[PDB]
């Protein structure tokens, strides 16, 4: 079986 | 002189009357909320200054004012859910969306970056994002012939808010938004620069976690081989997100499995189970692992491509997590493997390891190691050569270790080592 962001200008 | 501003002279500044003290006034803001010790984000907040930034955005007569207010509003977006929330309650999602037709192309990164932190919050602000409709400007925004004519940050801007359209499962980006972004994200895939193939990839990763017809949906436009040559490149920026979308594509059907081996997926294998990064060791053995638990062709093509040597090496001496994932790989190999390939398996080493992870206090593995050990077991009782096999165990000391087993906590651990016990040590 198998198996299973916010950026700032400066 | 709009330097080291005070929130009480900002707030004078944009109440006034005077549309050039205003502006002032928001490029002050923007200068302190630019600067990396602590900004007040949430003084700023407290003073109700967003719904005036969200106003100043639809100045189209003052293009310095639009963006000073873009800039200053996606710094403060860029910060907690709550100040994200801020933002959005000021109504300037639709308002950053407008400004992405803008003809200023600073002002369009600007409505970029900010519509990226905002979907970047999470799934609800994402699809609030979708909803108001930015993927239709987005993707004209990248409707060139050529995408080396638009400037280096512009498109990893756009690339970076493109990937966050793509984030987040618990929902799961929707089908319509997924299916109109993917051609624009393989063309993407194709580009020279190294931040927008980092991006593509974890936009692809992304895209590629959760069920299998997500996988199928990125599967049929046939980015596996360029997803495959992207694991063999040298960034570990891209190397990282390659990996983690190569193993959710093998996460699904066999026939998914079998695209990404026909790719040449495994040759490269050799340096990622080796590789100095533990996280791209224990990415690459969670492949591994995947891959061992699928057709027995499968299982022999990993075995013509030498990765047994080093699943064994990874089993020897790697991070925890690494060897856990080795041993997960090792039992799906005996699981679904025929019995010469279990011979060729014990005939690489594999025992000595397995054995001695058995001293982990880790339960889940030492299941997982017993499971491997019961199936080698079948192996050698369907060839007949249990007794060899029981002396390899003992030589090594892991009947020691089988043994003290039997006395163990959890119920599938000692039943386990007592049935080993007792049918093969007798």
């Amino acid at each position: 079986g198998r198996r299973k962001a916010k950026r700032k200008k400066l | 002189g709009t330097v080291n501003w005070s929130v009480e002279d900002i707030v004078k500044g944009i109440n006034s009357n005077n549309l050039e003290s205003q502006l002032q006034a928001t490029q002050a803001a923007r200068k302190l909320l630019s600067r990396e010790k602590q900004p007040p984000i949430d003084n700023i907040i407290r003073a109700g200054l967003i719904p005036k930034f969200v106003s100043f955005l639809g100045k189209t007569d003052c293009s310095p004012i639009q963006f000073e207010s873009a800039w200053a509003l996606t710094n403060i977006a860029s910060g907690t859910s709550e100040q994200t929330k801020a933002v959005v309650d000021g109504g300037a999602i639709p308002a950053f969306i407008s400004l992405l037709a803008s003809p200023h192309a600073h002002i369009s990164e600007q409505a970029v970056w900010a519509l990226g932190n905002i979907a970047g919050d999470g799934s609800a602000f994402r699809d609030l994002v979708i909803k108001h409709g930015a993927i239709d400007p987005l993707l004209a925004l990248l409707a060139v012939p050529d995408l080396s004519t638009l400037a280096c940050g512009y498109l990893r801007n756009l690339t970076w808010t493109l990937s966050n359209l793509c984030r987040n499962k618990n929902p799961a980006p929707p089908l319509d938004a997924v299916e109109q972004i993917l051609p624009t994200l393989v063309r993407l895939l194709h580009h020279n620069d190294p931040e927008v193939l980092a991006d593509s990839c974890w936009a692809i990763s992304y895209l590629t976690d959760g069920p299998n017809e997500r996988i199928e949906m990125v599967v049929k436009k046939g980015v596996v081989p360029q997803l495959v040559k992207l694991l063999g490149a040298t960034e570990l920026p891209i190397v990282t997100p390659a990996l983690r979308a190569i193993g959710n594509i093998v996460t699904g059907t066999d026939e998914q499995t079998q695209k990404v081996i026909d790719a040449g997926a495994l040759a490269v294998f050799p340096s990622l189970l080796t590789n100095p990064k533990t996280n791209i060791q224990k990415e690459a053995t969670w492949t591994m692992s995947n891959i061992t638990a699928g057709r027995q062709d499968q299982i022999q093509q990993v075995v013509n491509h030498g990765l047994v040597p080093f699943l064994v090496g990874v089993l020897s001496k790697a991070d925890f997590k690494t060897q856990k994932e080795a041993a997960w790989a090792i039992t799906n190999y005996t699981s679904g493997g025929t019995v010469e390939q279990i011979v060729y398996l014990v005939h690489c080493g594999i025992i000595e390891p397995l054995m001695n992870l058995l001293s982990a206090k880790d339960t889940k593995i030492i299941q997982v190691i017993l499971d491997a050990i019961s199936n080698i077991f079948q192996a050698a009782e369907k060839l007949g050569e249990t007794e060899k096999l029981s002396i390899m165990i003992e030589e090594c000391g892991g009947l020691d270790k089988i043994e003290a087993l039997q006395r163990h906590e959890n119920e599938s651990v000692y039943k386990a080592s007592l049935n080993l016990i007792e049918k093969y040590f007798s």
